């Protein structure tokens, strides 16, 4: 209801996203981007997006 | 522990904490900080209060000498105990 | 007072903005600074400032 | 300054246009 | 003097936007004559010999130019003369008196200051360089001796002096103590800052020049848009992805040239479709910026499209990283590259190894190579090492 903090959780976004990616990447690597997006609950290219990112 | 002194108290951590911690923020903004810290006003009542909360909060090496104690009952032995301090 | 002793007396005047102005920026030449700022405004919100 | 640093290419300079021109057009 | 140099390097080689010629012609015609400087109007015939964009019609048929005639003439030559020999009798009535007074080490010094900058505008180089080192001499503290490099400075960006200007560059700087002078520090991180540019270090230029005190601008050399178009080129070298998102995109003085300054957009669309590693939009702004900036520039034209090789190097690092295994024709329908041009574009960087791509000419798959090992590590210290070792054997052997 607030839109003077609500600039702080639009740039949450992204962070938590690249913050949720740390729970998806604990078996280290060789996992499947595809099984990351059902986890997340997004596009595949938009998961490929952010992980590229970081 | 001690309130009211934190107008006096930013300027002593300014002058004392900070350039222990970082010495390169005087040499940027072209400022010489003071080589050290005085205290005034009224005796009796402060000055025992914003030192003792800096060595606290510091832990680090702290020298506290008395103002007579470095006379001594020996003539030559007064000025060579003031440059090992 | 009387002369044979003091041959030249110098009445300084107190500073001003026009004064001041110039005084300002030798000072601060030591230091960092910013394009920014103003060199006759900031000596003309003080008054009867000394050096 | 020798190698790279002064010859370049000398080529493909003004062609960099015609590449977004044949992907908008053939496609 | 900065639209001086401007307009009269773009009459030397302009091969976009012939306009700009026009009224960069018609700018040092009305400049000269509102000047004192005899020579500056001579020396147009001698600057633009062999040159593409000929400003000169004589002999040579072949001027693109708007304006093809700079040739000399006595009659302007004369008026100017008239204009320095009537200031100099000022000066030298004035330097008689301060002559027959010397009145401390400054009135004496401010006779040659006067000179000091006489010769300076009259068009003399080497004659104004032997006034300005008696003033050096007889002044009374540091602040009329930086005056003596301000002129030093300015006849050597002219010129392009890189020896006896940057040898009195360091010579104010170190002295008896530094300090925090502010003459002293931001006159001299923008100055050496230039110096860096012709000899392309990349060094200290990202920090001298992208990390500016506040605007300069001092008007005289250079101006205030001209410190941040070279802070847009040279902030894509040296500068990572860290601090593209701290100094450059979130630098507060950046923020306001978009709204005043819209001929440069080198710090928009560089930035952002770098920072967003996309190379689809990425193309497209190379040959915008490279109209705009780096042929109108004096320090940038003289390289030019071997800059455009670096900036490419950027962002086939920034899509290597991003990627094992990805077929040729994905990026040729989203990044809009052609695939028929990608080897000759990506063949030289690989075999020179300045990239780790590897296409299969097979399936027309790209693949990724080790981006960095202890091997390859050590290869920097076997050239250094012999490289070193050669001076040794060199003046061991000359010293017996």
């Amino acid at each position: 209801g607030d839109e003077l903090t609500r600039s702080h959780f639009n740039a949450l976004y992204d962070t938590l996203l690249e913050s949720n990616l740390c729970k998806i990447i604990e078996p280290f690597e060789c996992v499947e981007i595809s099984h990351i997006s059902k986890i997340i609950g997004l596009d595949t290219q938009q998961v490929e997006g952010k992980l590229s990112q970081m | 522990d001690v309130g009211g002194l934190d107008m006096q108290k930013q300027e002593i951590r300014e002058a004392v904490e900070l350039p222990l911690v970082q010495a390169d923020l005087y040499e940027q903004i072209g400022i010489d900080p003071p080589r050290g810290v005085l205290l005034y006003g009224p005796p009796g009542t402060g000055k025992t209060m914003l030192v003792k909360a800096v060595a606290n909060s510091t832990k680090a090496a702290f020298i506290r000498v008395n103002g007579s104690e470095f006379v001594h009952k020996y003539l030559g032995e007064g000025p060579r105990m003031v440059r090992d301090v | 007072l009387r002369p044979g002793r003091i041959d030249r007396k110098i009445e300084f005047p107190p500073p001003s903005v026009a004064a001041r102005a110039e005084i300002l920026r030798i000072h601060s030449r030591k230091m960092n600074l910013t394009r920014g700022i103003n060199l006759r405004k900031v000596a003309e919100k003080m008054n009867g400032c000394s050096g | 300054e020798n190698w790279d640093d002064v010859e370049v290419d000398d080529d493909f300079t003004n062609e960099l246009k015609a590449e977004l021109d044949r992907y908008k057009r053939e496609n | 003097n900065y639209e001086v140099s401007e307009k009269a390097f773009l009459l030397t080689q302009s091969k976009v936007s012939i306009e700009q010629r026009k009224e960069a012609a018609e700018f040092v015609l009305a400049k000269i004559k509102e000047e004192e400087m005899a020579p500056y109007y001579k020396y147009l015939c001698e600057e633009y010999l062999v040159n593409n964009g000929q400003s000169d019609l004589e002999h040579d048929e072949k001027s693109d130019s708007l304006n093809e005639w700079i040739k000399f003439d006595q009659e302007l030559y004369n008026e100017l003369c008239k204009k320095n020999e009537s200031k100099i009798k000022e000066l030298n009535e004035k330097i008689q008196k301060l002559e027959e007074d010397d009145e401390g080490e400054l009135e004496q010094a401010q006779a040659w200051i006067n000179l000091g900058e006489y010769y300076a505008q009259i068009g003399d180089k080497d004659n104004a360089e032997k006034t300005l080192g008696k003033s050096l001499s007889k002044a009374i503290s540091t602040g009329a001796k930086i005056d003596v490099m301000l002129t030093i400075a300015r006849l050597g960006f002219f010129y392009n002096d890189q020896l006896y200007v940057k040898e009195k560059l360091e010579a104010v700087n170190s002295m008896i103590e530094k300090g925090g002078d502010w003459e002293r520090r931001n006159r001299y991180k923008t100055y050496y800052g230039i110096h860096c540019l012709a000899v392309r270090n990349f060094k200290e230029a990202a920090k001298l020049l992208v990390d500016s005190l506040a605007t300069f601008t001092s008007i005289e050399l250079t101006s205030y848009e001209s410190i941040a178009t070279y802070a847009s080129v040279t902030g894509l070298f040296t500068l990572e992805r860290t601090d593209l998102k701290s100094k450059v995109i979130d630098s507060p003085e950046l923020l306001s040239l978009i709204s005043t300054t819209a001929a440069l957009q080198s710090i928009s669309s560089l930035t952002i479709s770098l920072y967003a590693s996309d190379y689809a939009s990425y193309f497209p702004y190379l040959l915008e910026t490279y109209a705009n900036v780096l042929i109108p520039c004096k320090y940038l034209n003289r390289h030019a499209d071997f800059f455009v090789r670096e900036m490419r190097r950027k962002v086939y690092a920034q899509l290597l990283e991003s990627y094992k295994t990805l077929s040729l024709k994905s990026m040729a329908s989203a990044f809009g590259v052609s695939v028929a041009f990608l080897d000759n574009d990506l063949g030289k960087f690989i075999p020179n190894k300045q990239l780790n791509c590897v296409i299969d000419r097979v399936n027309g798959i790209v693949e990724t190579n080790r981006p960095d090992n202890k091997n390859a590590q050590y290869h920097l210290l076997v050239k250094q090492g012999d490289g070193l070792l050669t001076k040794l054997q060199k003046y061991g052997a000359a010293v017996r």
